[PDB]
């Protein structure tokens, strides 16, 4: 019934603090109600420290916030291998703790940032020690993967190549929302070119409520976890669907907010409006899972999707006649108080696996391969317990998803 | 330019381990590789490449035989007033320390059993034999290894050596070391002396490893000549800076059909230039499933180097 | 992040007191006071060249070797002369000749070890080292050879952490040397195969670029050398700094070096009018690419307008429009698409810092990768040959331990550096 979710990396924790705002504030829960049911992990200090010293401070128990106030390392290597491992026992205690204490659970929503050193390689063995200890439930990762342009660390492709490889054969389905892709939507769809990380936080904060917290909620067409990745993968590889949201309107600027179904569907294809910088650029969608939210009558769904399937400059897959989840929910969404938020009364948080990151991966592998073809940060993982058997090796492994995510489509 | 592959038998520890043996040669020149492979489905399917090759070595195959197929022809060469060059080319454990230095799970053992002696003994034999007495050639070797652009002499206590090149591009190893042999046993004596100071990690459990490239030389001298008499440069690779120099190796190689530098073409660098020149090259492949990618990658970068023949 | 400069010889120590003149000032760091900083944030990322031993003395970690004791006493006796800790002076009283194997195989290989002890006490420093700044010239004893020699040691030691060289490659009209391109083939060799970022500047391009772009009459070395150190500031330290698009010694150096030659550079600073009247203003920015992109203004000798680029880095500091900074480069891409070279798609490597150059409003480094710089190496290239055929100065250099063979490789070498450059240019 339930889905524990961990937290990992300052980013997984900055986006978990915001996920987790959204929360309380659309179950009537303030600062101190009830008991979370969740974990944090960083091996930075300063970081979990503000969930410790922040708001929602006495949220959580200090029992579910784990630190290593040993080094972070923006390296994977480290993060995993060296340091991280120290913690990890630590870690999974909790998440076999927490994971006893309730009733017939269905999985871990897991937090991670990708490209970062506690978020893509700790995670790695995190959810590595999962797969096997739980190997019977869900393992939804949900990731920020790599800005296309404007990523931060040096080495991040390092960090990502990796941690891609070692949760592949260990994750059920890993919702994707790409950072900058989310800025456009910020400049674009709502216009701030102020946009704070803690807006993307409160942006994802969204799209991800819409996946636990209502979908576990009572509704008209009810969708468990297992549900998706079910009707979300095709295909064994932990494949990574894309979060989109509609009603991103301004609680400001322009106000038509009243936007029908029949509009706020429409509103997801539409390439700029995707938590994500891959625009379907030829990815024909092979499965979605659109989470509607509030007042919504069935038909105007069962017609509203109609009118899509027959738009075919959305073509979907060839082996898939259907491939449209539709979830209703009752509650409308709930938008934080005072942010920029629109507020609408009904929006549709639609995810799905598109053959368009056969794009967003391949720009990312490539990345990787300059700088290892001269090795450059390579030092730096070594020296913590890693080989050139590990980035050699986790490099040939993406290939054969530029591969596959090439073969379950473009061909009939 | 030829071309050979000697696939080695299956070890015990791989057989305990019950790796299968991918690898079939079923010709003197037919290579096969039984590729497992799977499809999305996980349908399990072979994919059997076929290679060919100048010579190709069954597991069956001792070290005389392929010395007899690849270095031993080449031994001439040298005595023509050629430069010869032989390399053993392919993945760690493969069996390249083996078949030059000599037998050995460890790749280090008995030096009479290799290469280097078997090519050394020819060479006092046919220095013996009429034609060329009358050269009154002097034989000299010399053995070296390049480990990360560095040149280190293990006939002299791993020695670093400085290597400078002229204008005329023409290089030269200054300090190197050369010991005058005059039998074969002194020969076994320089290659055992050699072969313990070769370079290495910590003791490992078992086998050596080849962190370096190993070069061991037979010169023939009678006062200089073209620099030499002759000279023949057998070469122990490193397990396939590494990657730069084997990229080398191939152009520089196939270069010599017709006629990005790296430390040990540059050392080699005469042996390819000339018009009187051969080289062979031994593909060592481990049969064991396992071994599969490792093995396509050796046997590819073989067939581009044929290629130029 | 962290760096340690070095000082070799006497130019590349003239220098040492002019970069450090700068610097300092461009982070309040007094003789030996403290941290005055008109601000705060020049003290936030300091570190990158000093050392927390008191508490208002942040000692510069860069050192000074030189075989010529009157140097290092006229920079140790002069104004910011006072503030080296005397353990980076790494001196050699020998007879500091001026040549490149006296101070690279003879003599300076003395002094080597007492040097690398402490380049080895800087590094351990603290935090993470990044790499070492080196200045130097190619016309020298303690410049090419010792200080050609401290490098070789150092990639050695760290083949991680990068190494940055500001070589005052001999400068053509005029030679301020004899053998200049005795001491100069031999050290662009060791350059090729151990540094990974090289700024070449030249005295006569500094001239030029002194007394017509700055009408200045009379450009005593002071300024020259002031010149550059601006140069090198906004290099390094600069991008130590915070910015909308900040880069660092790598993003630097992973974006300027499609090759791993190691590849040399041409820096350029932006705002460069004469004092009063020139103070134009004219800086809002397609000034200052304006400026940065023309020949003249090119620290080095050659002229880019002689040959395609393979990186173009302006590495900005100033407040302005990511719009008005990424927008002008690229008609400034396709306005020369002729010489940019293609199989780039974007050869310009936008940087953007904040804060600027203490009293100025906005300024712009550039760390031009042109193949032009073939056009150089070629001309110190041919008054090697033209002079080693009949082996010229060529005693001074053997009788001190030398080979015949050790100039026939540097040249070769190098002379093969200027080949493969142009394997771009085409």
């Amino acid at each position: 019934r339930e889905c524990i979710s961990i937290h990992v990396g300052q980013a997984g924790v900055q986006i978990g603090n915001a996920c987790w705002e959204l929360y309380c504030l659309e179950h009537g829960i303030q600062p101190d109600g009830h008991v979370p049911r969740a974990v944090f992990v960083d091996l930075e200090p300063t970081v979990i420290d503000e969930v410790r010293t922040g708001t929602y401070r006495q949220l959580f128990h200090p029992e579910q916030l784990i630190t290593g106030k040993e080094d972070a390392a923006n390296n994977y290597a480290r993060g995993h291998y060296t340091i991280g491992k120290e913690i990890i026992d630590l870690v999974l205690d909790r998440i076999r703790k927490l994971a006893d204490q309730c009733t017939g659970l269905q999985g871990f929503s897991v937090f991670h940032s990708f490209g970062g050193g506690t978020g893509s390689g700790f995670t790695s063995l995190l959810m590595e020690r999962l797969s096997v200890d739980y190997g019977k439930k869900s393992k939804l990762e949900f990731s920020i993967y790599p800005a296309p342009q404007v990523s931060t660390a040096v080495v991040e492709p390092y960090n990502s190549i990796l941690t891609t490889h070692t949760t592949l054969e260990h994750s059920d389905c890993a919702f994707m929302v790409d950072n900058e892709a989310i800025y456009d939507i910020c400049r674009r769809n709502l216009d701030i070119e102020r946009p704070t990380y803690t807006n993307l936080n409160r942006l994802i904060g969204q799209i991800v409520s819409s996946i636990t917290a209502s979908l576990r909620f009572d509704g008209a067409l009810n969708v468990d976890l297992t549900e998706f990745q079910t009707n979300l993968v095709p295909y064994p590889r932990g494949h990574f669907p894309l979060a989109t949201y509609a009603p991103v309107i301004s609680a400001e600027k322009a106000y038509h907010e009243q936007l029908s179904v029949a509009e706020i569907t429409n509103a997801c294809f539409e390439p700029a409006n995707q938590m994500v910088k891959c625009d379907p650029r030829h990815g024909k969608y092979m499965a979605c899972c659109l989470l509607y939210r509030g007042d919504v009558v069935p038909k105007d769904v069962n017609a509203a999707i109609a009118t899509i399937k027959t738009k075919r400059t959305i073509q979907f897959v060839d082996w898939c006649p259907t491939g449209f989840k539709v979830g209703i929910n009752y509650e409308p969404p709930t938008v934080v108080p005072g942010g920029d938020l629109a507020k609408v009364q009904r929006a549709v948080c639609m995810l799905s696996n598109t053959t368009a990151i056969a794009e967003a991966w391949a720009r990312l592998d490539h990345k990787f391969d300059l700088m290892y073809a001269k090795r450059a940060f390579v030092h730096w993982y070594v020296g913590e317990g890693m080989e050139e058997g590990e980035f050699s090796e986790a490099r040939e492994d993406m290939a054969a998803l530029e591969k596959d995510y090439e073969e379950v489509g473009v061909d009939s | 330019i030829t071309v050979c592959v000697r696939k080695r038998p299956i070890s015990r520890k791989e057989v305990n381990r019950k790796e299968i043996d991918v690898i079939s040669v079923p010709r003197k020149d037919m290579l096969i590789v039984h590729e497992p492979r799977s499809k999305v489905d996980l349908t399990k399917f072979l994919e059997n490449h076929k290679f060919r090759f100048d010579y190709a070595f069954n597991d069956t195959c001792d070290n005389a035989m392929v010395y007899k197929y690849t270095a031993k022809p080449l031994v001439k060469t040298i005595f023509e007033g050629g430069m010869a060059t032989c390399f053993a080319y392919g993945q760690t454990g493969s069996g390249k320390t083996h078949t030059m230095g000599g037998e050995f799970n460890g790749k280090v053992q008995d030096c009479k059993n290799g290469i280097y002696a078997m090519a050394a003994k020819d060479v006092f034999v046919t220095l013996n034999m009429p034609r060329y007495r009358a050269m009154n050639l002097v034989v000299s070797a010399s053995f070296f290894e390049i480990y990360s652009g560095k040149v280190f002499d293990l006939l002299s206590d791993k020695q670093k050596l400085r290597v400078l090149e002229d204008g005329k591009q023409q290089v030269q190893v200054v300090g190197l070391t050369e010991k005058v042999v005059d039998g074969v046993e002194e020969v076994l004596k320089l290659i055992q002396h050699g072969n313990a100071a070769r370079t290495s990690g910590q003791t490992s459990a078992n086998s050596n490893s080849s962190r370096s490239h190993a070069v061991f030389q037979i010169v023939l001298r009678p006062q200089g000549s073209t620099k030499i008499h002759g000279k023949f440069s057998f070469i122990d690779l490193a397990g396939n800076e590494i990657n730069k120099s084997l990229l080398a190796l191939k152009e520089c190689i196939r270069a010599l059909g017709k006629q990005r530098v790296s430390k040990l073409t540059q050392v080699l660098r005469d042996s390819f230039i000339g018009e009187k020149s051969k080289t062979c090259m031994i593909a060592m492949i481990s049969p064991g499933l396992s071994s599969c990618e490792h093995t396509l990658n050796t046997l590819r970068y073989a067939d581009r180097v044929k290629e130029l023949v | 992040r962290e760096i340690v400069h070095i000082q070799a010889g006497q130019c590349g120590n003239q220098i040492g007191a002019k970069f450090w003149e700068v610097i300092s000032d461009e982070h309040g760091i007094d003789p030996t006071g403290s941290y005055h900083g008109d601000s705060d944030l020049q003290l936030e990322r300091i570190n990158v060249y000093y050392n927390e031993a008191a508490g208002n003395k942040y000692v510069p970690r860069a050192i000074l070797v030189d075989l010529e004791p009157g140097t290092m006493d006229s920079v140790r006796s002069g104004p910011f002369g006072q503030i080296f800790r005397p353990d980076n002076f790494v001196f050699g009283q020998s007879g500091a000749g001026n040549n490149w194997a006296k101070g690279h195989y003879t003599e300076g290989a003395e002094l080597v070890d007492s040097v690398l002890d402490v380049v080895r006490k800087e590094s351990e420093s603290c935090d993470c080292l990044q790499g070492f700044q080196l200045t130097h010239s190619l016309g020298g004893g303690t410049g090419s050879g010792m200080g050609t020699l401290l490098i070789s040691k150092i990639r050695e030691e760290y083949p991680d952490r990068i190494m940055n060289t500001f070589s005052v490659v001999p400068s053509p009209k005029v030679s301020d040397t004899v053998v200049e391109p005795y001491n100069a083939t031999l050290s662009v060799h060791q350059l090729v195969e151990n540094t990974d970022e090289t700024y070449c500047i030249d005295n006569e391009a500094l001239y030029d670029i002194c007394f017509r772009t700055l009408k200045l009459t009379t450009p005593t070395y002071g300024d020259l050398n002031h010149l550059v150190s601006a140069t090198m500031s906004g290099v390094t330290t600069c991008l130590r700094f915070p910015g909308q698009l900040n880069a660092d010694l790598r993003k630097l150096a992973v974006n300027m070096v499609p090759f791993p030659r190691l590849h040399f550079f041409m820096p350029g600073f932006a705002p460069l009018t004469s004092r009063g009247s020139q103070q134009y203003r004219a800086l809002t920015v397609p000034e200052l690419t304006q400026q940065m992109f023309d020949a003249k203004n090119m620290m080095a000798a050659c002229d880019p307008r002689h040959g395609r680029y393979l990186t173009v880095a302006a590495v900005f500091r100033g407040r302005m429009s990511m719009k008005e900074v990424d927008e002008q480069m690229l008609n400034v891409q396709n306005k020369n698409s002729s010489y940019f070279v293609e199989w780039i798609p974007n050869n310009v490597k936008t940087a953007v810092c904040d804060i600027p150059p203490r009293g100025l409003k906005m300024s712009a480094t550039f760390i031009g990768n042109s193949t032009a710089i073939q056009e150089l190496f070629k001309r110190i290239s041919e008054q090697f040959t033209a002079m080693f055929r009949r082996k010229a100065f060529l005693h001074w250099y053997t009788g001190e331990g030398m080979d015949e063979m050790e100039f026939t490789e540097a040249e070769s070498n190098m002379n093969d550096l200027v080949s493969e450059y142009q394997q771009y240019q085409d």
